[PDB]
């Protein structure tokens, strides 16, 4: 239809929004995740 | 001007209705081998399922590349342009 | 006004551009608005694909700067139920150590999933609301971003060049043209390799180049195909018969209900694909 | 004036017809596996008659948007318009 | 006028022999897999008929709207009063 | 007259002719299941015609519509009368 | 009338071409299947060739029709005279 | 004359090369099962191919009178005859 | 003059092209389940060489009047003499 | 000028209208053969998912052509400039 | 003279895309069987190789005498001079 | 001059259109049958997908032919040299 | 006629799907929701 420079912004903020997930979000959820796993396991661990 | 929008209007048919009778046709096949694999074993019905949605996306591709143009060529006009 | 000015309308996005007099206006016509070049910008799609993008970042962020460790409460639950569900996804395929893949798919999942959903507000709340807040009777505003070409372009261009980046980084830039010159059709006698070159370019850079236009334009016929018979549907009560308008309402319930199903298997499509094509950057697959 | 009517009387012939072919041959394909696995393993039939609606969800897909389509090309005319 | 009711008639004949001949492929699937199906398991054949007869629904709806479509367009021409 | 009265036989020969192709291919697929399900068990047989008669019924039921029209076509004529 | 003519024969030609690809292709997968089903059972021979001289009289009803349409309309004519 | 004679040749083309594209599916559809039952039971290959000759004569029926109308409309017009 | 011989050239266009897809996909049926065949009874290939050979002949039987009368067509057409 | 542009919007419709059929019915036949492998070797599946996206390539090739030269008919015209 | 060039263009779109459509689906069936038995055998592939390139023969046939008269057509045309 | 142009411009959509149908579905089939083998022995996978690829070339060797000329045909054209 | 009967077949339409929404797809989802929470705090107590 109308191909525009509409086109670049799309991706600018495509990208900020990615580095911004993969620096802010990500990690801590994933690390409360895995303490969580572990903390289970180890309650595994009384025999 | 009035052949350019006749013929405008059979292009967008041909286009709808060609798409759908391929999607049509496509999603039968991939269904029943998907209620085939199912009915096989009721244990892997998930992952299945999963699949079937993944090869539904690769196979509805382009009937959607044309709905669009479609509806592109019934409100808009790149043809009118043109004279 | 006529139902084809109504459909008319609908169809015409906000746009800002260089005017004949200064690049700081918007245009009040359709004509107007094609006659400004490539430098015109979208100003309702970007405004709408920003706004819904820091909400969802600061909706995730609100669950991760306080993450619990033990008893989850509603918000982090649900949160770590979509972590979840996208490393599960991205796990079963990629193979790699890449710390990129996964924030990317669940950025692009939620993303995509938030900018169909809005297509399920009446189509003419928004524009008139708009309209009456500015003061005008004639203000374009579109709020669906996923209908616009460019919104889906830009998504999948920039998943492109990362596609294009990894490749490049992983396989060494040899690498890469060999992916695109040798492997398809291969053989071992040099006679033939060479008379095969070009084949194995032309199949190699047409799969390549089809992955964004694919990606982009299956999601835009299918959010524009929805909007269009929403806008069709409203054309029925528009006459302003009984027994019409009541059809009309079920027609618009049974489409609403289909619309949503299909929304959710948009992004989850878009997200699928893009973990497919960026694993498949990483190894030889032949 | 005519030359337009005329071919888009055809074009809805063309978006109704060809929807209404790929739609019976998919449908055809869909329960042939559906009996198939009714008859394979008759305790399973409430599931698989679920996913079979489920297949049949995306199987009526673009189907339906021709036929709205050729409805508004019989009831309305957006080609008319553009003299 | 004479190329406006023409083209009505081809377009009422593409509608009803193209769902014609979609619907009979489509039974002649349907049926014989159901035929099959009692052929192998002779008890279960009252549940594969209603099985089969709400498949055959599903088979006809787009195929029964082209008829009635076709139908208005031989006796009551909607084309003819849009000039 | 000429134009309308042309087009008639070719609607006439497309019904007929998409009727007989459809019916002509599906009646093969259910006569070749058939047939499987009469040498698999050959006392199952009185049972298998009388379903593939009950199948038959709506494998044919929208072709006879279709001659039924073309013959009310070639008899009589309401296009003609449309003028 | 030089047109009518003109058309009736392309009629003519539709109408037994169509009906000869469906009546080949529905004979051909009517044949293949008695053919299989012969050799697994050999003794049943001589039901299963009643059985499948029973599905070739509905596999070719309508393209009988069709052709006895196609001569009436070569040696006849109800178009010339305009009806 | 002309678009007579014009429009005899494409009905010719028509009628043979349907008939030639629906032999060649048909039997190539019926030749894949003889080999198969040939090949796994190498004994009844006298028996099966007689019945595949008595196939093959259903098969051939409606697509030779249509060569023979091809014919006779080429070395002969029964329609330049009508004017 | 000019229309007679371009509708023939669309006619040989039709007679070749019909013949050579029908031909094409009907050898790879037949052929398809003869590799089957050979792979499943590697001593059996001599004898199924020549049934496969003898299936061809009568798969091949009407293409080869097609192009026959497509080349006669072209070189001698018998429809230029007629008006 | 009108018949040169009319036409390009058919040839536009038939680009991308024949090439999204293909790709539906390729890919409901390679994803049917996909699910069935998933079924029979479940540990298999990432394998065959990645042969499968393998093949997708090949398939979807000439499809993908078509769409970027009916792209190029709709927005240039190799065929205007040559009046 | 415009006509007569015009109605060749077509003749040759249509001599080569239905050999092409033919040809790709009897190779994608042929081939298929071929990887088949490669599969269950792999020390008979190279006899299973030379049969398919037999057969193979024979699927292109026809098709390679199309693209000949299709590029006879092209260059030297020779319905030009016959008008 | 104009109609020769339209002409070529369909037949251009019409070769690469078909070559794009039948190369879609051949691929679809032949990479099905790929993938079922892989299934069943992934020790033969690297030696299924050379042999995959031999039949890959002759399934597309026609279809590259005939998007060659669709491309001599927009960016040259031998007809409008012949006018 | 046209505007303002849009508006309120829109709004009947809209008001319909909030309910079946509201009725059909949310109770399901809150219920998967609290039975993950229940299952974590059971095994935090098992731990
Ligand atoms: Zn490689």
């Amino acid at each position: 239809m109308n191909i525009n420079a509409t086109l670049i912004g799309q991706s600018v903020a495509f990208f900020i929004f990615v580095l911004f997930c993969m620096k802010f979000v990500w990690p801590p959820v994933i690390a409360a995740l895995q303490e969580r796993q572990k903390k289970i396991a180890d309650g595994l661990d009384a025999a | 001007m009035e052949t350019v929008v006749g013929l405008t209007a059979i292009a967008v048919a041909l286009l709808i209705g060609l798409g759908a009778l391929g999607t049509a046709i496509g999603f039968g096949l991939l269904g029943g081998k998907f209620l085939e694999g199912a009915a096989r074993q009721p244990e892997m019905v998930p992952m299945l399922q999963v699949k079937m949605f993944i090869v539904a996306g690769l196979l509805d591709a382009v009937t959607m590349i044309g709905v669009g143009i479609a509806l592109f060529f019934t409100f808009a006009n790149p043809f009118v342009g043109q004279i | 006004e006529t139902a084809s000015g109504y459909i008319q309308h609908h169809l015409q996005n906000l746009t800002f551009g260089r005017l004949p007099n200064g690049d700081w206006g918007f245009a009040h016509t359709a004509e107007q608005a094609k006659e400004m070049g490539f430098w015109a910008f979208h100003v309702d799609t970007l405004g709408w694909s920003v706004l819904l993008g820091v909400v969802f970042l600061f909706i995730f962020r609100l669950a991760a700067k306080k993450a619990t460790s033990g008893q989850p409460g509603g918000l982090q639950n649900f949160v770590e139920v979509m972590v979840e569900f996208v490393d599960t996804s991205v796990k079963d395929t990629f193979h790699g150590r890449n710390p990129l893949i996964a924030p990317l798919a669940l950025t692009v999942f939620v993303w995509i999933f938030l900018l169909n959903l809005i297509d399920l507000v009446p189509v003419d709340y928004l524009p008139m609301l708009a309209a009456k807040i500015t003061g005008d009777e004639h203000l374009f505003f579109r709020a669906v971003a996923t209908t616009d070409p460019n919104a889906t372009l830009g998504l999948s261009i920039s998943v492109f060049a990362l596609i294009v980046f990894y490749s490049i980084k992983v396989k060494g830039i040899g690498g890469f043209l060999g992916e695109l010159t040798l492997h398809p059709f291969s053989s071992k006698n040099i006679v033939v390799q060479i008379l095969l070159i070009p084949v194995n370019f032309l199949l190699e850079f047409v799969t390549l180049i089809a992955k964004p236009v694919s990606l982009a334009l299956r999601l835009f016929g299918n959010m524009y195909a929805g909007e269009l018979i929403f806008i069709l549907i409203a054309v029925m009560f528009g006459s302003g018969m009984f027994l019409l308008s009541a059809l009309g309402v079920a027609l618009n319930w049974a489409w609403a209900v289909f619309h949503i199903l299909i929304i959710t298997l948009q992004a989850f499509i878009f997200m699928m694909l893009t973990i497919v094509y960026l694993s498949m950057a990483h190894e030889d697959n032949h």
